């Protein structure tokens, strides 16, 4: 059982960081 | 075996959608 | 056929290559050339004995417009046989994947003939499985059109063939389009799927049933497909409670027991009070509390009944009687109620149903009737029905009469002469007290 890969799941931390990076063109505007 | 395919999903996106989605 | 492995598997590649004709007598009989001949024999010498890859394509053409011996079911007997056989099946999914033109060709060369090719078009047409990118999503919705599938899942006389189909469904469930296409097939298979659990409640019919609950996990694992079955399926809930608890498999066990705590997960909606109807209904707090005292080696299955009995605690935590008679009265076809059981419940449940003016029994007025039009009939469940619902109009009716006469105006009086009108003994039985 691979079980410990589901925990690994959570990052997956780009998913969100680029999400930032993306969000800063609030700052740009 | 088949938990842990589910827990893929169910963590991977589940967890951006309520911890970092929400955030914006 | 990654799961070939499986006796289900061999008896199939067995079928299929008892009908096995040379390639020879096809070219002496026309039916294809030299080089097509030449293909299908080499195919035939891959599979079961370079050979195979150019080949076993011609013998796919010439099996199309042949309509018998080994062109019958022969892509099924090259499935049906392990990858180590040139390849066979796993190397021709992607080899049809590379080549779309004729994909739908093969798609359509499984689930011919008789049932040795029919069962293992599941086996045949996705042999490759969702794994490799051979297959799609459109293909898999197509192909649950298919009634080759259902006849061959669901045959209650042939239990192997039963059991392969339900495995193959199972193992489909890998890419999350095959599941979704797995729970359209099931939406309308739930008959079979409810009653392969229900004789499991009491060596193929191991292997049937854990299939069963593989396909009843991987369908429940989607939140939204476990909150609307339990609106058709609510007693399947802890019926397969009941056969995980008959069951002494240990992996069949720990799926029931999965599946059962994935239909009351979170995510599912109105998770909260289908918990705690299943608790209320099926005794499914009670059975986690002996599986809590049972014992068993499969740690697995060890966690998910302690989720399950969690869960039942939860749900029992903040239930009562009254959902066990909503969900009585929305069935309408058994013999005895809970409330039937002493004057403590009733005592209340006189002015439940009723919403103190007969307003919410307004239901219960068209479950008596349906119960009515049952009655009629010398059906077990028709004579139970004729006797319940006339027991609890006098029940209902012996207190606060006012309703009474909604009841009468709705027929009351014509149902009691109807119930005991002739050819009935428990409604007759029931309509003595209501016209008492």
């Amino acid at each position: 059982q691979d079980k410990l890969k589901q925990a690994k799941t959570d990052a997956a931390k780009e998913i969100d960081s680029y999400k930032i990076q993306k969000d800063k063109e609030l700052k740009e505007f | 075996q088949l938990k842990a395919d589910q827990e893929y999903e169910i963590e991977k996106t589940n967890i951006v959608r309520n911890e970092t989605n929400n955030i914006d | 056929k990654i799961l070939m492995d499986s006796t289900h598997f061999n008896e199939i590649r067995s079928i299929i290559r008892s009908r096995s004709v040379a390639w020879d007598a096809l070219a002496r009989s026309e039916e294809l050339s030299e080089i097509d001949a030449s293909t299908a024999k080499a195919l035939e010498s891959i599979l079961v004995k370079k050979v195979n890859g150019k080949t076993l394509i011609p013998l796919i053409h010439l099996l199309s417009t042949s309509d018998n011996e080994d062109c019958k079911k022969s892509v099924q007997n090259l499935i049906a046989e392990l990858l180590s056989s040139d390849k066979y099946g796993d190397d021709t999914v992607k080899f049809f994947q590379e080549d779309p033109k004729q994909l739908e060709q093969l798609f359509d060369v499984s689930l011919k003939g008789d049932f040795q090719t029919v069962l293992i078009s599941g086996f045949n047409v996705v042999s490759l499985l969702v794994q490799n990118g051979l297959h799609n999503v459109k293909l898999v919705e197509k192909l649950l059109k298919n009634n080759n599938l259902i006849n061959i899942l669901q045959n209650i006389e042939q239990m192997d063939t039963c059991y392969v189909c339900i495995r193959l469904l199972q193992e489909l469930a890998v890419i999350p389009e095959y599941r979704d296409v797995i729970w359209l097939h099931e939406k309308k298979f739930m008959p079979t799927l409810f009653k392969i659990l229900q004789r499991a409640t009491d060596h193929l019919g191991i292997q049937l049933q854990y299939h069963s609950l593989l396909l009843i996990w991987l369908l429940t694992f989607n939140p939204v497909f476990a909150n609307e079955l339990v609106q058709k399926y609510l007693s399947d809930f802890l019926d397969l409670l009941k056969l995980v608890k008959i069951t002494i498999k240990e992996k069949v066990s720990r799926l029931c027991i999965s599946i059962i705590l994935q239909c009351c997960s979170t995510r599912v909606k109105q998770h909260k009070k289908v918990i705690k109807q299943l608790l209320l209904l099926g005794n499914a707090l009670p059975t986690v509390q002996s599986l809590s005292e049972r014992k068993y080696s499969d740690e697995e299955l060890r966690q998910d009944i302690s989720n399950l009995k969690e869960i039942l605690e939860n749900e029992y935590q903040e239930l009562t009687s009254f959902d066990e008679y909503v969900a009585e009265l929305d069935s309408k076809l058994l013999c005895w109620s809970p409330p039937h059981v002493d004057n403590g419940f009733w005592s209340d449940n006189i002015d439940e149903f009723k919403k103190d003016n007969y307003k919410i029994f307004r239901q219960l007025i068209e479950l008596l009737q349906a119960k009515v039009r049952n009655g009629d009939v010398n059906a077990k469940q028709e004579k139970i029905i004729i006797q319940v619902a006339l027991n609890d109009i006098t029940h209902v009716v012996e207190l606060l009469p006012e309703s009474i006469d909604v009841l009468d105006k709705t027929g009351g009086k014509a149902d009691i002469m109807e119930l005991l009108n002739h050819s009935d003994s428990r409604v007759k039985y029931e309509a003595l007290k209501a016209t008492q």
